[PDB]
């Protein structure tokens, strides 16, 4: 006879109530677990893989979509003058959609962090030259010649010495909501020289670009897509 | 009567201990810091009001200025500075008081006036809605032409995030109002100068240019 | 009307003018009908009534959680064994389009399933902004807390009228910087408009200074 | 099993109920607060700050209604006469409504405790004279000349030393249900002497008053206006 | 569309990323209709749906348990006494033929008696494999969790329509082995077949590789 | 999931039921008593004179 009395929110089914029910088998003794490999605890281990964005996202690509992985450097490129161009955005459409970060980002709502994107190249060993990778801060222009993109932060990266280079972008931040709070840069890669090669070595090279999270990126809001 | 100097700037300033702090608290940490000595309003029989906005005040003037327009994020408090030059044989009282996130109404050039601050046409309502009269819950100081000439109000920064974009936000807004108009007899000097001097204090800015 | 008797002598508690109380208690802030579309959208508004609009622009910066009471019956009292749903769909999602969109079954938009005929349905939303602090002036050029749909569960349309009103609590008040109170009358939601072709006095006037 | 039972009083919604009710969210982390200066916890702090009274709330100003912050003194009235009265009535009609004070009086019912009027002289430096701040107690009766006026609670404030004077009424009390009961004074101001001033100073001068309350002075019941 | 405004600076908290709070929300699996045979089998399958089999394709051994919900009424919203019966056939037990076979009386199949003027029925069924997780992908040549089945109690035929849909939640996940994400439409629920004839791109497109 | 049953007796208004209900102003601090000369705490002090 112990006086009790029903507030409001009786007999009502929350979709995220995290309850204890019945169980329907007491008598139950399920599988005990072994030690498998490979157990994920979090979200954001994997997030913090290089993977491969799809710069070279041409119309033109569509019907070979084995191109889209690779960008060209060449020969009969002047020096100074620009060879890819791309805003650093994980959430929107464009080329970080073929990366893991990409597709994770599109099932939560808010996310903030430092990424860093690797660039790798595939000529031939005898073969040599220097690149500009520039980035631009958010809010800030693209840079419209290399002298300009030098005064920002930019790496020299020489090929003759180096097969793969490290840029890392300090700080990105979105707020969803249609429209989307996004601050952004923008990733140039410059020729500084033109692309020397001996007799005999080909004169098409190419360049995979690998993007990843750093150890600081979080995401919050889960939400449907 | 002592003399300020920060910087390459020196002000002329008596030494008066009646400062005010905006809410107890002083501007702190999470080449800009001199003073800024605006342009100078004229004070006459039938004016109505002035106000600026901060930091859209300094936005186009000195190092401050470019900084602003290059760097992303900002941080800063500030140290306001309001002097009236007038005689023995003039009257008034002008009463002069922050107020965070002053947002105008219709009864924009009008909402980021700039360096010279624009002028109000309903100071009942504080061109907002708001009466007059309630002004002084915000933090503010009197200036009566009998006694003292003088003002100042150190304002820590406030909002809801540590930093912010300093080239849309404008952070509060510093009125100054003839509660009681300007009098004298014919043959004295007919326009009153007004004399706003900014200082910031602590300032941070954290965007790449 | 005035009355020189009954003077009190002992000071009251303190306790009646804090910052919770002054806010404390719940009120109607929606009175949404479904006529025999099929669905109601209600984005969450506090400035809808012009009552809770003076109170909560007292001050600059707020912060507080919700809780949200259903009372819902058919248009003069009754009540049917009708099924129902309430969607809350956070900021940041898409809201339904029709009677019959994806979004009804969308996992990530948490809906409670009552009946009419139970006691009206308790909700806890909590603070849900970017910010540290919701904030009703803000001076710049670009305060969502979701959105409510509301429908009769089923694939085909139901025989009833169905009209709810939804009341609303605020709860772990904290505020900021307080402000002049209003004293003109508010003309839009969203911007501090007034009319500026007639200012109403704040005091009500009298004949002469001298007469009291 | 335990055996309950159901009192009456379920399955109501009072709608003054201090319960605890379900998240719809609860694996959402929110924003962690940071430090805002200038936090409010009581609606008493901002009681006790000076506000303008308007005093000169004539039928006449409300065309201009800047006018009705400020009351005149002049050269021209002579000496014993009376310049200005009002009760004290922070919750009735009156000049008590452009006063913070007077708008949080509107929501509530009762209030009791001591207030502080303060005046403050704008005229010029050259100027001097002298006023009487009479103060009747409630149930008393206006003052009829400022012989009368000097034998009851005053100050004398001569502009021509202080720029400001103030004035602390002792007690007030509301307790409102239409009627109220209420208990409240006068405040009268007196010219003393005449207004004196030099050649070259302005003949009119204008006096501001401010308001507010004390340290002990509190209010209950919750209403809305 | 793009604001340059409002950068958040603070971290989150990482709790929004972990395996649980990943799948910890309930969603509709199944709408079963029972107009007016008598009896629906259902038998429990996780991958009906686009979404969630897109979710759990993400890894390749899950172990879980799972939460079912039965919200039921009529087909406009509806509510009749009406008693009801969930039988819970496990795997490795025989389903029900008829609406009068032997199978519905078989007490080592569970079942819930429940009125459907009632708050809807709550079922927990455990990890129900007898190797250590369930796996979405084998590569080999030869995942059952039971089969629900629903009819309403009564040896004539009722004059009701039934029309449930049933929520499901998961918990105490543990996930294995992380893999690529679908980006090609599903055909079958079976196999990861895809159409050959074309094939989507990951990234939507631009003109040129400088025009960002 | 506490398991609870309902006895007979519920939902109904005995009129000599000593029980705790719900305030309606729960924020409401009432007047503090003060001493008057006089107090009866029981009936039969008045059945003595």
């Amino acid at each position: 006879g112990i006086p009790t009395e029903l507030k409001p929110g009786t007999n009502q089914f929350l979709t995220t109530d995290d309850g204890v029910s019945a169980p329907i088998l007491p008598g139950f003794h399920p599988t005990p677990p072994i030690h498998i490999p490979g157990e994920v605890h979090n979200l954001l281990e994997i997030c913090r893989v290089e993977t491969i964005l799809e710069v070279n996202n041409l119309k033109t690509n569509e019907t070979t979509p084995m191109q889209r992985l690779c960008f060209p450097v060449s020969v009969q490129s002047k020096t100074g003058e620009l060879c890819a161009a791309f805003r650093a955005d994980p959430g929107r459409d464009g080329p970080w959609q073929s990366t893991i970060l990409g597709q994770l980002c599109r099932y939560y709502t808010q996310w903030s962090g430092s990424l860093e994107v690797t660039f790798m190249f595939a000529g031939s060993f005898m073969a040599t030259g220097k690149m500009l990778i520039a980035y631009t801060p958010p809010g800030g222009n693209v840079p419209a010649d290399r002298i300009t993109a030098m005064l920002g932060t930019h790496v020299i990266w020489d090929f003759g010495l180096q097969s793969s280079v490290t840029l890392v972008v300090p700080w990105i931040s979105n707020t969803h909501y249609y429209f989307d709070y996004y601050t952004t840069g923008i990733i140039t890669i410059w020729y500084q020289t033109n692309y020397v090669v001996p007799i005999g070595a080909p004169t098409t090279a190419y360049i995979v670009a690998l993007a990843a999270a750093q150890d600081n990126f979080t995401m919050k809001l889960c939400k449907d897509t | 009567v002592a003399q300020l100097t920060i910087g390459n700037s020196t002000i002329t300033t008596q030494e008066a201990a009646n400062i005010v702090i905006a809410y107890g608290e002083w501007p702190e940490y999470c080449s800009v810091n001199r003073f800024f000595t605006l342009d100078t309003k004229s004070w006459a029989k039938d004016s109505k009001g002035w106000y600026w906005k901060f930091p859209d005040v300094l936005t186009e003037v000195g190092v401050f200025g470019q900084n602003a327009q290059f760097h992303y994020l900002y941080r800063s408090g500030f140290c306001v500075h309001v002097q009236c030059n007038a005689s023995k044989f003039h009257q008034g009282a002008l009463l002069v008081a922050v107020l965070p996130e002053y947002v105008l109404g219709t009864i924009y050039a009008t909402t980021q006036p700039g360096q010279v601050g624009a002028v109000l046409t309903h100071p009942y309502v504080l061109d907002a809605g708001i009466p007059l009269s309630q002004l002084t819950v915000c933090p503010h100081q009197w200036i009566n032409l009998r006694t003292n000439n003088c003002a100042t109000i150190i304002v820590p920064y406030m909002n809801t995030v540590p930093f912010d974009s300093a080239l849309n936000h404008c952070n509060f807004g510093l009125l100054v109002i003839p509660v009681v108009p300007l009098d004298f007899n014919a043959g004295a000097t007919s326009e009153i100068p007004i004399t706003v001097t900014i200082a910031p204090m602590c300032a941070e800015f954290a965007g790449l240019r | 009307n005035l009355i020189e008797t009954r003077c009190v002598l002992n000071h009251h508690s303190t306790q009646e003018t804090a910052i919770g109380n002054f806010f404390s208690r719940a009120g109607l802030v929606s009175i949404i009908t479904m006529p025999t579309d099929g669905y109601v959208n209600w984005d969450i508004d506090l400035m809808g009534y012009a009552q809770l609009r003076r109170k909560c622009e007292l001050f600059t910066y707020m912060r507080f959680d919700a809780e949200f009471t259903f009372v819902v019956a058919k248009p003069n009292g009754v009540l049917v064994p009708q099924l129902l749903q309430y969607m809350y769909v956070p900021p940041g999602a898409p809201k339904p389009t029709s009677r019959d969109s994806f979004a009804w079954q969308t996992a990530t938009n948490p809906s409670v399933f009552v009946k009419m005929t139970d006691p009206p349905a308790q909700v806890s939303v909590p603070f849900m902004s970017p910010a540290s602090a919701y904030q009703w002036f803000y001076d710049g050029y670009p305060n969502m807390m979701g959105t409510f749909s509301i429908r009769t569960v089923g694939t085909e349309k139901s025989p009833h009228s169905i009209t709810l009103r939804v009341y609303m609590r605020i709860k772990h008040v904290r505020a900021w910087i307080p402000r002049p109170l209003r004293n003109q009358p508010y003309l839009f939601k969203t911007n501090p408009n007034y009319k500026g072709n007639d200012i109403k006095c704040t005091s009500t006037s009298r004949d002469k200074i001298t007469t009291l």
